[PDB]
Formats: C-alpha cells, structure tokens, sequence
C-alpha cells in the first residue's frame, strides 16, 4: 500500500 | 532472499493544454503490479498483476483516494518550483519521485528510500538514517526547512518501518508462486557472416526473471570486456526479459569463443558455444 | 537536464514466419517524458498500438514499451519511428530478426 | 475523527493536560492541535507524528500505541482560556489538510481567588436615578452562577477582572431586570452563594 | 497576517453579499470556513493559487468564491437566507498541509426586514458606596441594551484613553426576548478601579459601543432615525462625597 505524503515543496 | 517494493511518480505540466498530469506505477522487484494515470477517464488505481486483485475494496478506495490527492499535491509542487527557479509559466516541467523499501528473509527492513527530482536533476531525498534530508540546491533547501519543521521524515520513517514492510510481505506471500520463483533464461548462440573472413556470433538470453543478468564472451577463455557489443536488458512484454551479447570474429575460430551466463534462476554459471 | 532516447526494436518470441507474435519498441534513458513513438509496417503507421505506463530508472530517465501483435513474413519491413525534443529528425530503426 | 472532553477547568499558573482520543489513526497520520480564543479566528498550536513535540506554550504527548494524545500547557494564564481542537488533517491518507475542527474542548482558566470577599452591590445609573443594577463580586472559583429561573431577570455568566497594576483579580456576575420591583437581596437566589456574602443596604 | 472585510454585515433576506479576504502575501493556499454559533468552523472551500480545487463544503450553488490573481479571495453569497447567518472565516497557508493563519472573520446576520435593526442604548452604572468602604475598590458597570443585530464592539475610556486593565466584558450578549426570531440583545461590561480614582471630580469614565448596521448607501422607510453604523456612549464623572 501507498501512504499520503501531503507536505508540499 | 532480498526483495524491494517501489512506487514511482511523474507529474508534468503542459501549459494551455490542460492541467498538469500525474502518473503512478508500482513495482514489487521487477514486477509491475499497480498503476494510476490522471488523464484516464474515471481515474483510479488499477491492478497489473493477478496476485494484487486479492486486495479488498477498502484497499482500492484508499489507493485511488491517495493518487487523486497526489494529483493536487504535485500540481502545487510544480507551481512552487516555478517560483523557486524564476521560470516562465509558459514552459513544461517535470517532478518525479521514487520511494519504498527493501526487506531481508526475516522481513526486517534492509533500507528505505524517498527521493524527489526536478526536471531530471535531484531535488531532495531522505537520507539512509530515515531522519534527515539532502537538498541538492538552494531551492530544495527551502523545502528542507519546511519539511524539517513539518516532520515529514517521521512520517517516512513510520511508513518504511511499518506499512511498507507489512504490505510487501503480504504481496510476496500472495504472489509467492510467481514473485519468489526465479525464471531461468532460455539461451542459444547465432551465426551471421560479415564478409568472407568476418562473422558475428550472438548470445541470446530469453524469458528470464528477475531482470538482473550477466553475459560475457570469451576468446580462448579471455574476457572481451572490450570487443563485445552488449544491449541493455529489455522487457519481453510477458513480464520476463531479454538480453544479447555479441562479438566480431574471423571465420573458423568460432569454437575458440564461449558464452557465459550468470542468473539467479540457474543452479550454476552456464557456458555456451556456437553449434556446428 | 535533457537526455536523448536509446531505442530497441525486437520481437517478443524468436521470429518465425507465418507464426503470430508481438513487435516491441523499447525507448529508454530519455528526458523529458514526451515522446512520439510509432510502429511502422512497410511505411504504414499502425493503429491499435499499445504502450506501458511511464516509469523511470535510478537516474530519473524514462522508459516506455510500445507493442502490437504482428505476424512476420519475408515480404514485410517493420520499423520504429521515434521523435523526441533531443532529436532533430524523426528517427527510424528497422526491425531485424537477428537483433 | 477524534474525541475529547466537552469542557475542562483549571487554576491559573497551573499545568493543563488537554486529552484527545483517536482510536482509528493511521501509522502515518499527523496529530494536530488548534485553539480558538473568544471572538478571534482559530490558531495553530502544535502538531506531531510519533515522538513528543515541544514549544514554547505547549508540549504534545503521544501514547505508545498512538490511539490517544495529550496537549500540555505548562503554565496556563487567563489569556489561554479557549476552545481546544484535536484534528487529524490527513484523515488516513484521504485528505490534504483542510481542517475538520472537532467540537473541541472548552477550557476555562480560573483566577486563584486567595482572599475572597463575597458581596452583592447595587449600582445606580449616573444619568437616570431610577435605573438599577446588581453586581455580585469578589467570590472565589468554587461558586457557580446560575441563570435565574425568571424570564424578565437577566444574569450574566461570571467574568474575570484583571487589575494589572495591583496584581489583583476578581470574579463578577451582573444582574438586572425588566421588573420595576426586583431586589439585589434576592437577585442571586438561584445560586448557592457563600454563607458570608456581604449584603449592604 | 490575514485580513477580512467587512468585519460585520447585516443583510436583507434575498439580497446579495460579497465577503473579502486578504491572505498573507506569498501564501499558496487559501481556505474558507463557516462557523455557526456554538460549533467549530466547517470547511467551505479551498484554493491552490487561483484554482478552486475543492468546493465540496458549499451548502448550495448560491455560494460563489473566486481568487482571480491567486491573491485576494472573494466569497459571494447570493439570495441570502436566514440560515446563512454565521461567521465566515478566511485562512491562508504556505501550502496545503501547512499551518493555517486565520483572519478575524466576517460576521453575517441575515434578517427578514431592516426594520428589525436597532442600535444600542447605553448606560454607565456608578460604583456602590458600600463597595468603596468595604474593599477600597470601585466597579463601574456598562449596560448596552435593545440592540440588533448582535454586531457590537464595546470599550472603556478613562480621561480620553482606552483602558484594558481592570476591564471585563461579557463574551456573549444575551437575548432579551428569547421568544422572538428577531430578538434584540443586551451586553454588559465592568471597569474596576481603586476608589481614589473614582473619588476625583475631574476623572472622566466613558463607556463606548461601536454598533454595526446600516450605511448611507442603504435606504430607509421608517420614522425613527436610520440605524446606521455608529458610536453610542454613556459617561460618568468621579465623585468626592
């Protein structure tokens, strides 16, 4: 499964 | 033995020809098993291996939901980078990411990855310590301070030591009959003249899995690390792979030369020759 | 960065005349992602040609596979037509049973 | 989705352990805390993932299984009296950061009324002689003020009064009525008031 | 940081309104929230630069937001109904999952008829004598009453200067006639100062209430004066004996 890496550049 | 799982992201802007596009492909070792494309009609996470269809509906809602959210996320990243590098908004640019884990026979996490690129150059990457970052330039350093304050590394660590290994272990179990059973290369040697004195002898490796392989030609047992023309390993299309090594040789000497095949799915290193 | 494509044209199974098969074009090590890739037959551009999903190597360069079912003869020339930003002329590689 | 106490009380200049329960959290969900002070927009306090975080106002303590967490204010002041929200912005990898504020925990900070002098006073209007108002003041925090059981009798919640130059705090409630016939002597009958509440007349 | 104007807004049921938000300069992400009285804020809509990506929280199609230049945001509410009565909150952030800095909120009250709009009456209540003898302190009370809508800012002013020390204002105004749908509100405040400041004939204490309601742009049909936005205040001078 994936996981969400929500944090942007 | 040792096994990997990798996810691969591609976000590419395309000004005046739609909103940026986001592709995701998933891999267990050399097997493609999941896919997502934002330009698809009703975009969702689709299976690309039989053994993944096993996952229930909860799995595919969360997976699709993540990829939809990432379409948004990487659309923001694209924009921010434009401003970070002062680049006109008329051009096209690409962000790429790879992440995932490696496991040993005990299930133990061997090492973890999470690397980000901008336009084909490194941008930011999580270190092997799973605790800090390496920023390729001053732009990526902005991201670094943000992600440091945000504590992104902690999330990456929590995932790689947890869900990453738990799921990989599950796919290896459910796909054990195919993922953990290496496929021996089917091999032969061909013969093609060039003139009257010169012929080419070509050494084929076919239908093998995993991709990792070595082919070397030997004139009287000496390595032709030089005169061997070696093609990059190529996919057959049926989830296995292909490779060939060849050398220019004078006529009648055919028997002096020998092909050597190394592959995981062979009990021993294989030697080979052009057949009269 | 900008990377010119590496190209390979090969059959899936060892070429056998009259026996059906799959014709592959393998583009790799290129950058950026966009790529005009055509499979040709005697010049005619083939429709119903499929391709894999975009993916990339350790060094961020992309690879795609283009395939379609085909049955070779002795008459028919098969080829790959590739265009990419890094190329200044569409590039055509002919398919050879021994390659 | 999180669950927290609906409300919580504490003494001023004391630690305050605001609890939160998040049974169904992802291995990869961040814990976030926001607060909203009366008549102001919400503000970010602190967030974390598995290890304990620190400010500068607050610490965040995440349980070993991560099914619950405590927000810790080390030294609560009156200005800390707010609604405290425990939010899981990522929502198991389904969301991107828009905030689902809960119901939150309402935190009241009480002054340490060390030397109380409970009393009810009557205050004439400066302009018109007739109009009157009752003030109940100088009681400690043990005392609750009730809304009186009467439609035409208005009684405010207690407010804390901060006389900063004299290091002095006091509680008050204000009571006034439509009725031309209401007395301060009975105004706070619907409350249990100190047995030594001073009544001047 | 973030600003929002107007701070307060009274609307006739049926008229249109636009709410403004200035985000912190350089912030990529913007969020609108509704906060209904007694509840936490509640996601309305999100912008990434100019793009409205998530309008999933918008009660109805009546709600229209824009952000033409990825800077300032405008939330338009058309054909306002009673149920739209809430505080609308604007938040901006460095990017989507980053901390949201909120503005002070815009406070909307939708009424059936502008005839229901009444500015406050204000009174200052002089310290009790017994309080002065007993504690050496004097408390003044301010009562602002009969106002609608609940759109007031109250402050104390001693000798011309706003004072914060020794001041307590109710956080919520009462309903005077809870029974009515359009009921008017009352609010209370205190200023406590040491007796000696009260026992000076030349000390001037003034209670001030900024009422927000109508403007000269609006139109008035009644007999009483137009209930425009205004300061209403009451005041008391100190007393020797």
């Amino acid at each position: 499964e994936e996981y969400l890496q929500a944090f942007t550049y | 033995g040792s096994h990997s799982m990798r996810y691969f992201y591609t976000a590419m802007s395309r000004p005046g020809r739609g909103e940026p596009r986001f592709i995701t492909v998933g891999y267990v070792d050399d097997t493609l098993f999941v896919r997502f494309d934002s330009d698809a009609t009703s975009p969702r996470k689709e299976p690309r291996a039989p053994w993944i269809e096993q996952e229930g509906p909860e799995y595919w809602d969360r997976e699709t939901q993540i990829s939809k959210t990432n379409t948004q996320t990487y659309r923001e990243n694209l924009r921010t980078a434009l401003r970070y590098y002062n680049q006109s908004e008329a051009g096209s640019h690409i962000i790429q990411r790879m992440y995932g884990c490696d496991v040993g026979p005990d299930g133990r996490l061997l090492r973890g990855y999470d690397q980000y690129a901008y336009d084909g150059k490194d941008y930011i990457a999580l270190n092997e310590d799973l605790s800090s970052w390496t920023a390729a330039d001053t732009a990526a350093q902005i991201t670094q301070r943000k992600w440091e304050a945000a504590r992104v590394a902690e999330q990456d660590r929590a995932y790689l030591e947890g869900l990453c290994v738990e799921s990989l272990r599950r796919y290896l179990e459910n796909g054990k009959e195919t993922l953990q059973r290496a496929d021996p290369p089917k091999t032969h040697v061909t013969h093609h003249p060039i003139s009257d004195h010169e012929v080419t002898l070509r050494c084929w490796a076919l239908g093998f899995y995993p991709a990792e392989i070595t082919l070397t030609w030997q004139r009287d047992g000496e390595d032709q690390t030089q005169d061997t023309e070696l093609v990059e390993t190529r996919p057959a299309g049926d989830r296995t792979f292909q490779k060939w090594a060849a050398v220019v040789v004078p006529s009648g000497e055919e028997q002096r030369y020998t092909c050597h095949v190394q592959h995981e799915g062979l009990p021993k290193p294989l030697t080979l020759r052009w057949e009269p | 960065i900008q990377r010119t494509p590496k190209i390979q044209v090969y059959s899936r199974h060892p070429a056998e005349n009259g026996k059906s098969n799959f014709l592959n074009c393998y583009v790799s090590g290129f950058h950026p992602s966009d790529i005009e890739v055509d499979l040709l037959k005697n010049g005619e551009r083939i429709e119903k040609v499929e391709h894999s999903d975009l993916s990339f190597s350790k060094d961020w360069s992309f690879y795609l596979l283009y395939y379609t079912e085909f049955t070779p003869t002795e008459k028919d020339e098969y080829a790959c037509r590739v265009n990419h930003v890094t190329l200044s002329q569409p590039k055509i590689v002919k398919w050879d049973r021994d390659m | 989705k999180t669950t927290q106490p609906n409300s919580m009380e504490s003494n001023e200049e004391e630690p305050v352990h605001l609890p939160c329960n998040h049974s169904t959290i992802s291995g990869t969900d961040y814990i976030h805390w926001y607060r909203q002070l009366p008549s102001q927009g919400p503000e970010y306090v602190i967030h974390g993932l598995t290890s304990n975080v620190n400010n500068r106002m607050a610490s965040l303590a995440i349980a070993e299984d991560r099914k619950s967490s405590t927000l810790i204010l080390h030294r609560a002041t009156l200005r800390d009296a707010a609604v405290y929200y425990c939010i899981l912005p990522l929502a198991g990898g389904t969301s991107y950061g828009k905030l689902t504020f809960g119901q939150g925990t309402i935190l009241t900070v009480h002054p340490n009324i060390q030397n109380p002098d409970p009393a009810v006073y009557q205050l004439r209007d400066s302009k018109s002689s007739d109009k009157s108002v009752c003030l109940f003041t100088d009681f400690d925090s043990q005392t609750n003020v009730s809304q009186s059981k009467d439609s035409d009798v208005y009684i405010t919640d207690k407010t804390v009064l901060d006389m900063r130059s004299m290091d002095f705090k006091s509680n008050s409630a204000v009571a006034w009525s439509n009725k031309s016939d209401f007395a301060c002597a009975n105004a706070f009958n619907n409350s249990i008031i100190p047995e030594d509440t001073f009544f001047p007349s | 940081g973030v600003s929002q104007s107007p701070r307060y807004k009274v609307a006739k049921r049926g008229q249109d309104v636009a709410l403004r938000c200035d985000p912190i300069s350089g912030h990529v992400s913007l969020f609108w929230y509704q906060q209904a009285l007694g509840q936490g804020p509640e996601f309305l809509t999100y912008f990434q630069n100019e793009a409205q990506l998530d309008k999933s929280g918008l009660p109805s199609d009546r709600f229209f937001a824009e952000r033409p230049e990825g800077s300032v945001s405008t939330l338009k509410i058309q054909r306002t109904q009673q149920e739209d009565s809430a505080v609308y909150l604007c938040a901006s952030s460095l990017g989507q999952a980053y901390e949201q800095y909120f503005g002070p909120g815009t406070r909307l009250t939708v009424t059936e008829d502008l005839k229901n709009v009444f500015p406050p009456e204000v009174a200052v209540f002089e310290p009790s004598e017994a309080e002065i003898s007993h504690t050496q302190k004097a408390t003044l009370v301010c009562l602002a009453t009969g106002f609608y809508p609940d759109h007031v800012e109250l402050s104390w002013w001693v000798n011309g200067k706003e004072v914060h020390s020794g001041v307590s204002t109710d956080p919520q105004p009462l309903k005077e006639q809870p029974a009515l749908n359009d009921s008017r509100y009352a609010l209370s405040s205190r200023l406590r100062v040491s007796a000696t400041f009260w026992q000076n004939p030349r000390n001037h204490f003034r209670c001030q209430v900024q009422f927000y309601g109508l403007s000269e742009n609006d139109e008035w049909t009644q007999d009483r004066a137009k209930p425009v936005t205004q300061i209403v205040s009451a005041e008391a001078w100190g007393r020797a004996d």
